[PDB]
């Protein structure tokens, strides 16, 4: 007795997702010890999967970024990226906001013109 | 798209090794002894440790020298430092160009040379001197490696269609595996090349680092003049699995090797090891619409013994097939019936040697369950056993055994449950075993077709049981053996070991007898009592042991009082020491009986008094030779007002002091935070009486928290001379014990103390005064003073008068160890630490492990030699790379002061020093 | 045949460690001149070194002899069918030593 | 889903856990380790 | 018998996406 | 046999030559018995 | 970029075989000469 | 050294080359290779 019963399926209309919803937020810990700088981006909220450089842009908005700071990491399942760098206070010096990008490859490039910025 | 690409892609690991080494010592001593001992009594991690820690055969980091590159093991003995050091081992020539080596300080001993080999002399008088010193010549090394790993996405496997006659639909079941497997580039110094198919590394297989040249190590290294190195990729895999199950519902059929089932003890105990290669098929019929309430089910087992085999194994052309039928009829008895067999096919039944009977028979059935109140435990067993040969004589040999009593989850019975309950608290007569047994002589594991088991599992603790949790073998009764002196080569006295045991002949005689266990709790009284006589399987008294008993407790308020009487009747022979000390073999006849009131004012104090009188053989017998243990009904009382348990076991224990004589550390326990001294009993059954207060902090509305204390006295009844049935309570025992753990301000005080008064050689500790008081300090990183130091602290004395009938020796022992971290020093992230450590030693020595489960211990001896092991331990650390120094020294002298360390005897002590850079880097 | 890697793995990032204490970890970054990848046979002057000297002794191995079928035409590992194997081997050159 | 979107899905589960099942869901994935992407793509009842 | 296998065979979806399908409750 | 995907194959066979005289020359250790055959397999194909 | 992966990447194929034979014989005779011929003269299959 | 003869009578064994002599080693310098053929039951797992 094979009990069966062929049933066609409707094509639905309600495909909400379901995964990390992309709201970027966090918090930055610079500290400073003999002449060296470590910086701490830990952001949630974020992009699944995803590389994100974060420099130092100067003031001039625009500016230039001092390069010698590019602090590059990758998400997790849930959107958690911990940037952590080290950089020279001379070279620091006059940087107006820490940059949070997006990387179109490990190793660098701004995919993403700021996704979040600090002002230091 | 993504993830079909990351299913079956490599993840590419690389490593990388990166430090400098140097080590120069004289002796190779061991330092791990000096070190704290944390409170899983694991020893403190040091940049020197040699490791070594091995559970199998008891190894520890304290058993092995810690300098050079080498990890010689502590010899015991004077070749050794008496186990502080490596020995002496003087090499010995031989005419034929062979050579040997002699372990020991006076090469004149070499009592041991071979039947053709003369002492040639070739080096001093044809012993040599093996060199003591080791070096390590200081390097940097850095070591690469690479890896690569799947993505572990093939876990499953789905059938496929097959057959001749026909054709399986396939897909049809999907089975689980655990199959670990990647790519690495280098073979592990262990692996070797199975040419037998033993699975076993032989004599010398392959070395597979050496097949493979350039695989690892250093001996060869495939290289190119441009710096390139290259190494062979090797696909490395594991397979746990070698079960495979099909069907769902009501049949379920399990193909694969080493097969593992169970029918029932005495049958089919065939797992914890599996017996060959084959299948079986478990058929459900708990949903059949008539029947399917009972939970009918069927087992069925075919299968080869071992699988395929070479010839001279037991397993050759052998197969073993099965069924078993059982029903659960009411609440949860299962019954279930059985039949087993094994046996040779026509390649089997010729060469095939061994002696593998020629065909075994087993049908059984069994009762299992509890189903109105009581729980039943029944098992009957037949075995026609086909012994091989040419006439046979086939031989029969039955099990069989029925109990009332309650089974754990592991099939151990559990005596302490009653399982009767016949009444409520105020009357409550409770039934804890009620069995026979009628195990017969000749059924053993080839009767009833299992792999172990069917005898005695002690032969000194409970020997009518048979259940051995080691080899699985779940058996509740088991096949008694008769002994005997054995006198093999020698006439006219029995044959004896070195240390003077006895050595026996074993015959199984087999086992038959009842037992009944009960107990009636009254109200503030409760009664229990145990009967239990097992004779051999033919029933002649010959080997009748006796075991009976009983107690009544009366607990009102805070105030207890026991008696029980102990009673052993045993015709069997019995394996025991007599009053004199040497162990023989015959009958024995013990009565004990003991009175012992307790009281406990609440305030987590109690005081305890005790009267035991042991009565061996009809003389008063100052201490029973661990006889009264030879049963399983023991079933003693316990103090305390509503505790009316009756549970197995004659806590001889209770209220009496101990008797160790070894410890982990220098100092006696006193030192080590995984040691309870308070709570250290021996164990052992006296003829004595005495008093003991005491003290828990764990108990609640105690005076101090963390308290414990253990004041007693006890006096000892000893014999006229040896033997005489005369004596008196000569004997006399004073101890003491505290432990108090405290915690003052940010530093974690503890204070462990011990003492004792001896009269007479009780266990094995000798007759004399005992003390050793300890102290360990560790105080947490304070932050109000700079550099955010983090103190330590250790201080251990112990003292013995050993009046030993060859001496009246003194045995002390002074540990200590002092050590600050500096946690923030200077520059950021840079840590500092220091810790110095020493151990002064009076006739004191170290016994290292003896390769079994035993571990080493530190033990009292007459040797008349001082050691004065010291050390210094600094490692400070930058931001990640830790340096690492220490400079050590072991002197052992003599009386005279000799000054025997670095045994080349030129007057220095050993010495060590160590170097180390490290610098752990991940990609 | 060879096997290139990306040459994405060029640092190192150092971990705790020590006895007496126990350092934070992830504290330095360390740049590595590490070039590795897969090779199917072996150059004509590699050799086995037995002695750890770095240099080819009087007839070390010649490792081209020490695995048959790596390269050259003394020796091929065939097939009936003209399949042809060469064993894999990875290999790597280390230029960091600081 | 193949390459044109033939995916063919099968599995076997006792009717015991199967009882008070009301709609046979098809969802989309993160990878083959289950997930859940999108919340009901196609559906029927029983 | 007891079990249920359920062949669910889906056209005209993604090209090469996963489709996880399971049985949801009443709710 | 076969249960879903699992199969179970036997065979039992049995060659037996002999003369006018009845010699029965199978098995050819010259013992009067034939030549027998059994075999017996379990088959399960499996794919990842 | 997907397309650029997949060019080089390798299909990692495991396979597992799994199965129980026991067989005894006294003489090695042949038994395929018994089994229907088919349509296309060969024999019909058997697991022996 | 030995040979292999393949015959049901050994004596009709007319090639014994240039210098060997039938050592009476055996029944009567001949053997008698085994007819019988075993496979011990087994279950193999086969990884690849
Ligand atoms: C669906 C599949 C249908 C069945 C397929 C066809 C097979 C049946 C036809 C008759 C075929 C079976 C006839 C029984 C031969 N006898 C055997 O048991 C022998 C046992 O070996 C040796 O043992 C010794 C002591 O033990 C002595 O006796 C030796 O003298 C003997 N060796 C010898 O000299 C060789 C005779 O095994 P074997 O080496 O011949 O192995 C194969 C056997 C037989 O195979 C099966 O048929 C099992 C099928 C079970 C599937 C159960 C799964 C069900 C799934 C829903 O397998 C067993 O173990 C079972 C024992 C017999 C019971 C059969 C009834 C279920
Ligand atoms: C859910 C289902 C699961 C399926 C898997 C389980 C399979 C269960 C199989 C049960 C078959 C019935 C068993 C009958 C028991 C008889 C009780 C019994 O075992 N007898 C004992 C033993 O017997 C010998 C045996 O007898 P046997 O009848 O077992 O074997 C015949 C046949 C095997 O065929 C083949 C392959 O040749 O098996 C069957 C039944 O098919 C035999 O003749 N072998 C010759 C060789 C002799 C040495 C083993 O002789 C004496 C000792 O030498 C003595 O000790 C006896 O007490
Ligand atoms: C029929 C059929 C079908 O065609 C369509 C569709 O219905 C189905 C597919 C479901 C189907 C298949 C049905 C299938 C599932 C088979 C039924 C399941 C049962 C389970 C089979 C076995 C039943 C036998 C039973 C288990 C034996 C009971 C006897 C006891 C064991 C006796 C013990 C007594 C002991 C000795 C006392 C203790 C004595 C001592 C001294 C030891 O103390
Ligand atoms: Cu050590
Ligand atoms: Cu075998
Ligand atoms: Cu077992
Ligand atoms: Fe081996
Ligand atoms: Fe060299």
């Amino acid at each position: 007795g094979p009990t069966e019963g062929t049933y066609t399926l409707a094509p639905q209309a309600v495909v909400k997702p379901a995964g990390p919803v992309y709201a970027p937020a966090g918090t930055a810990k610079i500290s400073e010890t003999l002449g060296v700088t470590r910086t701490t981006i830990t952001l949630t909220g974020m992009a699944p999967y995803a590389i994100y450089v974060a420099h130092y842009h100067k003031m001039g908005s625009d500016g230039p970024a001092i390069m010698e700071s590019r602090m590059i990491a990758q998400a997790s399942a849930d959107g958690k990226v911990t940037l952590t760098g080290i950089v020279p206070t001379a070279l620091i010096r006059d940087a107006a906001y820490i940059n949070v990008h997006h990387g179109r490859d490990f190793s660098g490039a701004l995919a993403d013109s700021g996704v979040i910025c600090t002002p230091i | 798209r993504i993830a079909a690409l990351e299913r079956n892609a490599f993840s590419v690991k690389p490593s990388l090794t990166i430090g400098y080494s140097v080590s120069r010592t004289s002796r190779n001593f061991d330092v791990d002894r000096l070190f704290p001992l944390n409170a899983d009594g694991t020893v403190a991690n040091n940049a020197f440790t040699s490791g070594g820690i091995d559970t199998d055969t008891g190894a520890q980091r304290r058993d092995f020298g810690d300098f050079g590159n080498a990890s010689d093991p502590v010899v015991a003995g004077a070749a050794g430092l008496y186990g502080f050091a490596d020995g002496v081992s003087y090499t010995v020539y031989f005419t034929d160009g062979s050579t040997a080596t002699f372990d020991g300080l006076n090469p004149a001993d070499y009592k041991v040379p071979t039947g053709k080999v003369i002492d040639t002399t070739k080096g001093r008088n044809g012993f040599g001197f093996n060199n003591l010193a080791r070096y390590k010549e200081g390097s940097t090394d850095i070591g690469i490696s690479l890896g690569f790993d799947t993505s572990g996405q093939f876990s499953q496997v789905t059938s496929g269609t097959g057959g001749s006659l026909f054709s399986t639909a396939g897909r049809l079941q999907v089975n689980q595996i655990d199959l670990n497997f990647g790519l690495v580039t280098g073979l592990p110094s262990d692996a070797y090349v199975d040419t037998n198919g033993n699975g076993k590394k032989d004599d010398g297989e392959a070395t597979g680092r050496g097949t493979y040249l350039g695989s690892g190590g250093t001996a060869a290294i495939l290289r190119d003049p441009a710096g390139n190195v290259y190494r062979p990729v090797f696909f490395r895999f594991k397979n746990a699995t070698t079960q495979f199950s099909v069907g769902n519902n009501p049949v379920i059929v399990t193909l694969g090797q080493q097969q593992k089932f169970y029918f029932s003890d005495y049958v089919f105990d065939n797992n914890y090891d599996g017996r060959g290669d084959g299948f079986t098929v478990t058929v459900d019929g708990s949903n059949v619409p008539v029947i399917g309430a009972w939970k009918p089910q069927i087992k069925g087992v075919y299968g080869s013994r071992s699988g395929l085999d070479g010839t001279a194994e037991a397993g050759y052309g052998v197969y073993y097939r099965g069924v078993r039928a059982q029903i659960t009829p009411v609440g949860t008895l299962t019954a279930g019936i059985h039949y087993a067999q094994e046996g040779r096919d026509m390649f089997g039944a010729a060469q095939n040697t061994t002696s593998t009977p020629s065909d075994v028979t087993t049908y059984g059935a069994d009762l299992h369950g509890k189903a109105f109140g009581v729980e039943l435990h029944s098992e009957y067993a037949t075995s026609r056993v086909r012994p091989n040969t040419a006439n046979a004589a086939v031989q029969t040999s039955n099990a069989f055994y029925a109990r009332v009593a309650t089974r754990k989850d592991n099939l151990a019975f559990d005596l302490n449950t009653p399982a009767a309950k016949f009444g409520n608290d105020t009357f409550g007569v409770s039934l804890y075993d009620l069995n026979y047994r009628k195990i017969d002589a000749g059924y053993n594991n080839v009767a009833g077709i299992s792999e172990y088991g069917y005898g005695s599992y002690s032969r000194t603790s409970a020997q009518n049981i048979a259940y051995n949790p080691d080899t699985g073998v779940t058996a509740p009764f088991a096949n008694l053996d008769r002994q005997a002196y054995t006198d093999a080569n020698n006439d006219g006295t029995s044959d004896r070991n070195a240390d003077g045991t006895v050595v026996a002949t074993n015959t199984k005689i087999g086992q038959m007898g009842f037992g009944v266990k009960a107990a009636a709790n009254l109200g503030p009284v409760a009664i229990g009592g145990y009967y239990d006589t097992s004779t051999g399987a033919n029933g002649d008294n010959a080997n009748r042991m006796t075991e009976a008993g009983g107690s009544a407790k009366v607990a009102y308020s805070i105030f207890s009082l026991r008696g029980t009487y102990n009673t052993l009747d045993s015709n069997r022979p019995q394996i025991y020491r007599d009053a004199a000390g040497t162990q023989i073999i015959g009958d024995a006849k013990v009565r004990r009986y003991a009175v012992q009131a307790d009281v406990t004012p609440g305030l987590g104090l109690f005081v305890g008094a005790y009267y035991r009188d042991v009565n061996v053989n009809g003389v008063r017998s100052t201490t029973d030779r661990g006889l009264l243990g030879r049963g399983y009904l023991a079933s003693s009382f316990e103090p305390g007002v509503g505790n009316n348990a009756y549970r197995t076991g004659l806590r001889c224990a209770d209220n009496n002091f101990g008797t160790g004589t070894r410890d982990i550390d220098g100092v006696g326990g006193v030192l080590n935070p995984a040691v309870n001294l308070d709570q250290s009993r021996t164990a052992t059954c006296f003829t004595s009486y005495g008093v003991e207060a005491g003290h828990a902090g764990d108990n609640a509305n105690a005076l101090v928290k963390d308290l414990f204390f253990r004041v007693g006295y006890s006096r000892v009844y000893v014999p006229t001379t040896a033997t005489a049935t005369t004596g008196d309570f000569s004997g006399s025992v004073t101890y003491g014990d505290a432990r108090y753990d405290r915690k003052v301000g940010v530093a974690n005080v503890r204070l462990a103390g011990s003492f004792s008064t001896t009269n007479t050689q009780l266990d094995s500790r000798p007759a004399g005064t005992r003390g050793a008081v300890g102290l360990i300090v560790r105080t947490d990183p304070l932050e109000n003073v700079p550099f955010r130091p983090q103190f330590n602290g250790q201080v251990g004395y112990y003292t013995a008068d050993n009046r030993v009938a060859a001496g009246n020796y003194n045995a002390n022992a002074t540990k200590y160890g002092a050590g600050v971290v500096l946690n923030d020093f200077l520059l950021p992230q840079t840590k500092i630490g220091v810790r110095y450590d020493g151990y002064m030693a009076q006739n004191r020595q170290y016994t290292p492990f003896d390769g079994d489960g035993t571990q080493g211990y530190f033990s009292d001896a007459n040797n008349n030699r001082r050691t004065n092991l010291n050390g210094v331990y600094v490692e400070g650390a930058y931001q990640d790379l830790i340096f690492s120094y220490g400079t050590y020294t072991l002197s052992q002298k003599d009386l005279n002061g000799v000054e025997y360390g670095s045994g080349i005897n030129n007057g220095q002590p050993a010495r060590g020093q160590t170097f180390k850079i490290s610098y752990k880097v991940n990609f």
